[PDB]
């Protein structure tokens, strides 16, 4: 994070990215991980469908 | 705790193992490293070379 917007980036070169659903994998709930924070992800498969269908 | 997640990634174990077992893994490291001091004291033939 840079203070306001969270980003995911590679390890040896700064290149921030928007955290979509394909940039991460899910394992379990969020009450056991120490230091987990709250945020939301912007998936690219829902509003692509919402733009055409609605 | 972020470093050990990067080191399970080398041996083909995903990051979800460490954070789901952070307390238990730390106890294993704590107890094993305490045995080393007792191991050298008990056996004097370790420092042979």
């Amino acid at each position: 994070s840079n203070g306001t917007h969270w980003f995911v980036t590679q390890r040896n070169f700064y290149e921030p990215q928007i955290i979509t659903t394909d940039n991460t994998f899910v394992s379990g709930n969020c009450d056991v991980v120490i230091g987990i924070v709250n945020n939301t992800v912007y998936d690219p498969l829902q509003p692509e469908l919402d733009s055409f269908k609605e | 705790p972020m470093q050990m997640a990067y080191r399970f990634n080398g041996i083909g174990v995903t990051q979800n193992v460490l954070y789901e077992n952070q307390k238990l893994i730390a106890n294993q490291f704590n107890s094993a490293i305490g045995k080393i001091q007792d191991s050298l004291s008990s056996t004097p033939s370790a420092l042979g070379k």
